[PDB]
C-alpha cells in the first residue's frame, strides 16, 4: 500500500470499476480463488430473488499492453459486508485501495558514483523478495491459411520434428496446460494445405516425406520469436458453425 | 469507520484541515452522462435519439 | 599493455594517417601466415602489436618496401 | 534498500519529495514499533493506547475517529494489516505542515531534523554529515532494456 | 586545474591526473554522505516583514 | 550546523548541502536556490504579460492554489522551447555541408 | 607487549529470534575491524536449507489455482520461499503435507521425519474455505548458500521435468538484522580494554554459535595465498 | 540499449551487456573456435554457441580483451557524438558508460 | 557535481577541528584521517611538500 | 557447498624494495572489499614497530631557537629524525648520542655502531648547518611500540617549567606510509560478477612488503585460532 497517500487511492479503486463492488451484501457463504457468493441481507430483499450473487473472479488474461489481470479475494468467511464495500483486488490495488508502487528505505547521499545525476541503485535483498516482478502475458494467434485446392484443417503429425518437441504437445497440434515454452519450442501446429502441390510431375519423394510443404524451409516455430521463457496459460479455440473441432476443443 | 466497511480494517490518518462538504463522485459521469442520455427515451422532444 | 594514444608512434612518422595504412599493410601478413612478429605477444590482438611495433620505431616505409622486394625474391 | 541522487533536488525542485520521504521514515517507525509490541506479545490495553496515541496527537487535522466503537476483537487484525507501515493520508493542498510531522516524528523515537547516523557496510567507518533516510514510493514503468534489444 | 594540467604536461599524464581524480572524487564523495534536508532549507526571518 | 566554536565573526561557515552546491558553482546556482528559499518572484508567460502580485513564498512554506496556477504558465511557456527549431538547425547544417 | 585471544563467552538470548554475542577481550584497532569482518561474513556465506520446488498434483502451473482455496498459487509459493526448516540431509531431503477440512493447516501437520525438523509450528502456509478439500504437494528442501535465481537453475538441463513441478526461488537468509558496538569492557587489569557486542537476529534455523564459528572459520580459510610465500 | 554509468573502467572503456556481446562477435567466435580446433564443421560451432559452455566464454573473453568498438547516439550535432572506447563484460542487459562523457 | 563535490568537501577548510599542527613528511595524510584523530577538512598545517 | 573460492594469482608484479602491489583472482563477492578492509586496518593500525620518540636537543629548549647557526627550525629537525627506520633488537629501549661537525649536511653515519641499531642508507639528511666552526651534539632514543600516538593525547605538561628533560616527539611505529586497495571486477567461466584485491603498500624500508602482508595474515590467524573447526 502507499503508506504517503491522500485518501484519493480508495476512491479510485472503488470507481474504476476494476475491483468487484459488493451489491445487497451481508453473510458470505462461500469465497475461492474464482468465485464468491453472498447470502442476502434482510433489509433489502426481492420477492422471489432473494438468492445469492455469483461474483466470477476473472483469473490471468491477457489485456491490452501485455498485463496480467487477477482478483484475489478480501474477506475469507463469515464477515458481514455492506452495499458499496469492495471484495476483490484488480491489478495494482491493496484491499480495495489504489497501490500502484511500492516503497522503500531511501539513503540521501552521493555514492561511488553508480548515481550520476538521476540513477538509482537498489539493493539485493529487492531481488531476494521478488519484487515488482514483472509478468508478461502475450498473444499467440494462430493462422491456418485457406487456398483455392486442398485441405482446410490443420491437423497433428508435422514431420522433420523431433521426439523431444512432440513429447510436449497432445492432439491436433496444442501442448498441455502448464507446459513452457522456451524460444524456438512448439506451442501450436502451423499447417500448409494439401493443395497448389499435388499436380506436381516432380518432387515424388519430397511428397512422401515431408508432404505439400508442412514445415518451411529454415525457420523457427511459431509461438514467440526467440529469446524468451515462460508456461501457456489458457487455449481459446473457437470454432464455427459446422467445423468438426470436437477433438482440439 | 463504519462508511464502507472496509477502512476499519486500515484506518487512514487524514490531515485535511479544511472542511469537506461535497464528497468524492462516481468519476465516471462524463462517460456515462451522454450515454444515459442516448439510450433512455424522452417523451418530450429534446436531448435524445427521440 | 593496453595502449591509451598513439602518439608516441606519432613522435617516429608525424602524419596520423600513414600510420594506420602502415600498419595494416604490416599486420595483414601476421594474419594470413608466413611471418614471425618481431615483438611477442603481451595477450592482445594484432592491433595492440602493430600500435607498439609503430611506437618502437622499428617498421616504416622504408623497411616495409626492402622486405616486400626481398619476398617478391624469393618466391 | 535504495540509493539515489540528492544533486538533481536543487534542480527537479522536489521538497515534497523529502517531506514525502521524512513522513514515510515516520509511518515506518510506528508500523515497526508496533511489529514490535506484537513479536513482544504485549496486552491489549497497551497497544490500544499506543494506537490512540498514534490517531489521535497532532494539530487540528479535524478527523474525529476514535476507538470503543469496537473493543476485544478486530484489533490484532488491524495490528497484522499495519504492522508492516502506517498508511498516513496526506492530502494535497490542505495537507501536512512541518510542524505536524515534527509532533508526529518525535513519537517514533526519531530525530527532529531526520539526520539519521549511519555506518558504512564496505569501509566500516562512521559517516559525517549525518543522511536523512527515509522511505519513497517507487514505481516501474513501461519500458523493458531487454524488450529495447 | 585539468585545463593547465593539459598545457604543461602534454596528453599522457593528463588522462591519468583526469581518470585519478574522477577516482578520488566518487572515492571521498562517497564517504562524503551530503543529504538535503528540512533543516538545510532556511526561511530570512524578516521575509515576511518585506513582504 | 557550527563545530563547538563561538566568539568569531563570520561563526564556522556552514556545511548544508545547498549552499555548498552554490558556492561550488557546478549545477546549483542562484537562481534555483532562490526559487527553492525566499520568494520565486515573477513567472514567464508567452502572451508577454505577468500578474501584479507574485508567489509571496517559496517551496519551502505552502502556496497557495492560485500561485501554482500562475506558475504552472512558467512551466507552459518553457516546454515548448525543446520540440520546436530542430529541423531548422538540421538544415542549416545540411546546407552548410551542401556548400562546403 | 603481547595480545588477548578472544573468545565466546557470555551469550545472552531474548527470544527464540533474537541473539546477544558479546567478546570481552579486545584491544583497540580491532573492535570496529573484527565487528564489520563480523557483519560482512554472516551475511554472505551460510550453508542453510530452504524451499526449492514443490511437485503440487492439483495444479499443473502456478496461474491456475485448485477450486477450494482461498488465495492464488503465486502466493501460496511465496509463503513456501518464507519457509525455514531444519534438516541435516542426505542430498534428497522432501516431505509433504496432507489434511482436509475447514481451517489453516500449520506447519506441524507436516509429516515427521528423522532428519527434517519444523522450527516454526505455528507458521500456516494454506488458505482453505472449503470443505471436503485435500492438498497434495511434494516439497524438495535442498542447501545452498545464498539466494540462487530460477534463470540459472533450467539452464542446465540436465533432464525435461513433468508438469507440474513448480520451480521457486531460494533465499538462505536468516540474518534479517545484525547490528554491532563496541562498549566498555570495565576488565580492568590492563589499559586499553574494550568489548564488542552483537545483536543479531535469526529465525531459529541455525543455532547463533554454530553460525559464527562456521563463519569464523570460513574468515579463517581465506588466508591460503596471503600466509605462505607469494 | 539504455545507458548506464560505470564507476571504474579508464577513459578508453566502457561496459558492454553479456548477451549482446556474446551475439556481437558471433562470426569472431566461429573464426575462433575454427582456429583453435575446438569446433570441427559450422554446425558444431553454431551447436556450442547455442550451449553456452564455459569455453564458449573464454573465446569470447580472448575476443573482447582488445578491441574496439564504437558508441553512438542518435543525434549527432557534432563530431564527439560517436566515441570510440574498450568493451567490459556487463552483467545484464544495459551499457555502463564512461561517468564523464 | 560528483567529482566536483568531492573535491569541494575534500579541499574545504574549518577552524578548530580536531588534529593541530600537523608535522609530517611523505607527505601521507590520508593515514592519519583513516586511522583516528585527523578529519580531512582541518586547519592550516604545516606540512612538506615536494 | 562449504568448498569456497581460492585466489590463483601467484604472478608477481614488483617495484623495488619501497613499493609492492599484490593481485588476487577468483576471490566471491562479499569477500574482496571484506578482506581488504580488515588487511587494511592491520596493516594501518596495529603493526609493532619502532622509531625516534625523544630527542634531547642541546642548547635552547623552547619553541623557538635559533639552533647556533644552522638556520633550520626544529620542526624540520623533528621532521627529518621522525621518518628515521631504525632497527631495533629485543632490548626496549636504547640511549645513543651523536658528535659530528666541520663542512656538510648532517647524514645518518653520526650515530655510532650497536648491536642492534642498522642503518641502510646514509642519505637521510638531518641537518643542513652553515660551513663554519660550529658542532652539534645531540642523544638520539628509540622504544618499541604499536600504531600511531597523536599530539594532543599525551602526557600532562612540561612538569612545571623543567627543561633538564626533553619533549616528546610524534612517532610513526608502523614501517608503513601509505595503502591502498583496488577491488575489480574479474570473472570465472561461469560466473561474471566477482572480484580482484589489488593491494598497494608503501614501506618506508628494511621490512619486505609480502613479508608483512604474511605477517597481518599471521595477526589476523591469531585473533581467531580458538574458533576454528578442523586442524
Amino acid at each position: 500500500k502507499p503508506l504517503v497517500g491522500t485518501g484519493m487511492e480508495r476512491a479510485v479503486a472503488v470507481d474504476s470499476g476494476v475491483t468487484a463492488v459488493a451489491k445487497r451484501g451481508g453473510v458470505v457463504q462461500y469465497v475461492d480463488a474464482s468465485r464468491i457468493v453472498i447470502k442476502v441481507n434482510e433489509d433489502e430483499m426481492y420477492p422471489g430473488e432473494a438468492g445469492i450473487d455469483i461474483y466470477n473472479l476473472t483469473k490471468y488474461t491477457r489485456s491490452n499492453q501485455n498485463t496480467c489481470i487477477n482478483q484475489m479475494p478480501c474477506v475469507s468467511l463469515g464477515e458481514p459486508v455492506e452495499r458499496g464495500d469492495v471484495l476483490a483486488d484488480g491489478p495494482s490495488t491493496d484491499l480495495g485501495e489504489l497501490a500502484l508502487g511500492q516503497n522503500m528505505r531511501v539513503a540521501f547521499m552521493p555514492w561511488n558514483g553508480y548515481n550520476f545525476e538521476d540513477s538509482i541503485l537498489v539493493s539485493e535483498r529487492v531481488v531476494q523478495e521478488d519484487r515488482f516482478t514483472t509478468i508478461h502475458i502475450q498473444e499467440l494467434a494462430c493462422v491456418s491459411r485457406d487456398t483455392k485446392l486442398g485441405p482446410e484443417e490443420i491437423t497433428a503429425d508435422i514431420p522433420n520434428v523431433g521426439e523431444a518437441a512432440l513429447s510436449k504437445l497432445d492432439e491436433s497440434g496444442i501442448v498441455y496446460i502448464g507446459a513452457e515454452v522456451t524460444g524456438g519450442d512448439i506451442l501450436v501446429g502451423k499447417v500448409t494445405p494439401k493443395g497448389e502441390t499435388q499436380l506436381t510431375p516432380e518432387e515424388k519423394l519430397l511428397r512422401a516425406i515431408f508432404g505439400e510443404k508442412a514445415s518451411d524451409v529454415k525457420d523457427s516455430s511459431l509461438r514467440v520469436p526467440n529469446g524468451v521463457s515462460g508456461t501457456v496459460i489458457d487455449v481459446q479455440v473457437f470454432t464455427r458453425d459446422g467445423v468438426e473441432k470436437d477433438k482440439r476443443a | 469507520m463504519v462508511y464502507s466497511y472496509t477502512e476499519k480494517k486500515r484506518i487512514r490518518k487524514d490531515f485535511g484541515k479544511r472542511p469537506q462538504v461535497l464528497d468524492v463522485p462516481y468519476l465516471l459521469s462524463i462517460q456515462l452522462d451522454s450515454f444515459q442520455k442516448f439510450i433512455e427515451q424522452d417523451p418530450e422532444g429534446q436531448y435524445g435519439l427521440e | 599493455m593496453a595502449r591509451v594514444t598513439v602518439q608516441d608512434a606519432v613522435e617516429k612518422i608525424g602524419n596520423r594517417f600513414d600510420l594506420v595504412l602502415v600498419a595494416a599493410r604490416r599486420a595483414r601478413q601476421m594474419q594470413v601466415g608466413g611471418k614471425d612478429p618481431l615483438v611477442p605477444e603481451e595477450n592482445d590482438k594484432t592491433t595492440v602489436i602493430a600500435l607498439r611495433e609503430i611506437e618502437e620505431g622499428l617498421i616504416n616505409n622504408q623497411i616495409l618496401d626492402v622486405r616486400e622486394r626481398q619476398e617478391q625474391q624469393e618466391q | 534498500d535504495i540509493v539515489l541522487n540528492p544533486l538533481g533536488v536543487p534542480s527537479r525542485m522536489n521538497i515534497g519529495q523529502i517531506l514525502e520521504t521524512h513522513l514515510g521514515m515516520a509511518a515506518k517507525g510506528i508500523g515497526d514499533k508496533i511489529n514490535a509490541m506484537l513479536k513482544q506479545q504485549q496486552e491489549v490495553a497497551k497497544l490500544r493506547e499506543f494506537i490512540q496515541r498514534a490517531y489521535d496527537l497532532g494539530a487540528d487535522v479535524r478527523q474525529k475517529v476514535d476507538l470503543s466503537t469496537f473493543s476485544d476483537e478486530e484489533v490484532m487484525r488491524l495490528a497484522e494489516n499495519l504492522r508492516k507501515g502506517m498508511p498516513i493520508a496526506t492530502p494535497v493542498f490542505d495537507g501536512a505542515k512541518e510542524a505536524e510531522i515534527k509532533e508526529l516524528l518525535k513519537l517514533g523515537d526519531l530525530p527532529t531534523s531526520g539526520q539519521i547516523r549511519l555506518y558504512d557496510g564496505r569501509t566500516g567507518e562512521q559517516f559525517e554529515r549525518p543522511v536523512t533516510v527515509g522511505y519513497m514510493y517507487m514505481l516501474k514503468l513501461n519500458h523493458l532494456v531487454d524488450d529495447k534489444m | 586545474m585539468l585545463n593547465t594540467c593539459y598545457r604543461i604536461l602534454g596528453l599522457k599524464p593528463t588522462v591519468i591526473f583526469a581518470d585519478q581524480i574522477m577516482y578520488t572524487g566518487f572515492a571521498y564523495a562517497a564517504r562524503s554522505g551530503a543529504s538535503v534536508g528540512i533543516d538545510d532549507m532556511v526561511i530570512p526571518e524578516k521575509k515576511h516583514e518585506i513582504i | 550546523t557550527v563545530i563547538n566554536r563561538d566568539g568569531q565573526e563570520e561563526k564556522q561557515v556552514s556545511f548544508n548541502s545547498i549552499y555548498m552546491m552554490a558556492d561550488s558553482g557546478a549545477r546549483g546556482s542562484a537562481a534555483q536556490i532562490r526559487q527553492l528559499a525566499g520568494m520565486r518572484g515573477l513567472m514567464a508567460k508567452p502572451d508577454g504579460s505577468i500578474i501584479e502580485t507574485p508567489i509571496t513564498a517559496n517551496f519551502r512554506e505552502g502556496l497557495n492554489v492560485l500561485q501554482y496556477f500562475i506558475s504552472t504558465h512558467g512551466a507552459r511557456k518553457g516546454l515548448a522551447d525543446t520540440a520546436l527549431k530542430t529541423a531548422n538547425s538540421g538544415y542549416l547544417t545540411r546546407r552548410l555541408v551542401d556548400v562546403a | 607487549t603481547e595480545f588477548l585471544k578472544p573468545r565466546l563467552v557470555d551469550i545472552e538470548q531474548v527470544s527464540s529470534t533474537h541473539a546477544k554475542v558479546t567478546l570481552e577481550p579486545l584491544e583497540r584497532g580491532f573492535g570496529h575491524t573484527l565487528g564489520n569482518a563480523l557483519r560482512r561474513i554472516l551475511l554472505s556465506s551460510m550453508p542453510g536449507c530452504a524451499v526449492t520446488e514443490v511437485e503440487i498434483d492439483g495444479v499443473l502451473h502456478e496461474y491456475s489455482t485448485k477450486e477450494g482455496v482461498q488465495e492464488d498459487i503465486l502466493e501460496i509459493l511465496l509463503n513456501l520461499k518464507g519457509l525455514a526448516v531444519r534438516v541435516q540431509g542426505k542430498d534428497e531431503v522432501i516431505l509433504t503435507l496432507n489434511k482436509s477440512g475447514i481451517g489453516p493447516v500449520t506447519a506441524a501437520d507436516i509429516t515427521h521425519d528423522g532428519d527434517v525438523e519444523i522450527v516454526k509450528p505455528q507458521h500456516v502456509i494454506c488458505h482453505l474455505t472449503d470443505e471436503n478439500a485435500s492438498i497434495s504437494m511434494r516439497i524438495k528442501v535442498q542447501r545452498g548458500r545464498g539466494y540462487v535465481p530460477a534463470s540459472t537453475r533450467i539452464h542446465s538441463e540436465e533432464d525435461e521435468r513433468p508438469i507440474g513441478r513448480l520451480l521457486v526461488d531460494a533465499c538462505y537468509s536468516p540474518v534479517e538484522r545484525i547490528a554491532y558496538n563496541v562498549e566498555a569492557a570495565r576488565v580492568e587489569q590492563r589499559t586499553d580494554l574494550d568489548k564488542l557486542v552483537i545483536e543479531m537476529e535469526t529465525n531459529g534455523t541455525i543455532d547463533p554459535e554454530e553460525a559464527i564459528r562456521r563463519a569464523a572459520t570460513i574468515l579463517a580459510e581465506q588466508l591460503e595465498a596471503f600466509v605462505d610465500l607469494r | 540499449s539504455v545507458i548506464t554509468v560505470g564507476p571504474y573502467l579508464r577513459l578508453h572503456q566502457c561496459g558492454l551487456p553479456k548477451k549482446m556481446a556474446l551475439e556481437l562477435f558471433k562470426p569472431f567466435i566461429y573464426g575462433k573456435l575454427e582456429l583453435r580446433g575446438l569446433a570441427t564443421t559450422i554446425k558444431a560451432a553454431k551447436k556450442m554457441v547455442e550451449r553456452e559452455e564455459a569455453v564458449v566464454w573464454d573465446i569470447l573473453d580472448e575476443v573482447i580483451r582488445e578491441h574496439p568498438v564504437l558508441l553512438n547516439r542518435a543525434p549527432t550535432l557534432h563530431r564527439l557524438g560517436i566515441q570510440a572506447f574498450e568493451p567490459v563484460l556487463i552483467e545484464g542487459k544495459a551499457i555502463q558508460l564512461h561517468p564523464l562523457v | 557535481q560528483d567529482v566536483v563535490l568531492g573535491l569541494y568537501y575534500m579541499t574545504r577548510d574549518c577552524v578548530n577541528a580536531k588534529g593541530e599542527g600537523m608535522v609530517l613528511t611523505g607527505p601521507k595524510e590520508a593515514e592519519r584521517l583513516y586511522r583516528s584523530g585527523l578529519a580531512s577538512l582541518h586547519a592550516r598545517v604545516k606540512v612538506r611538500i615536494t
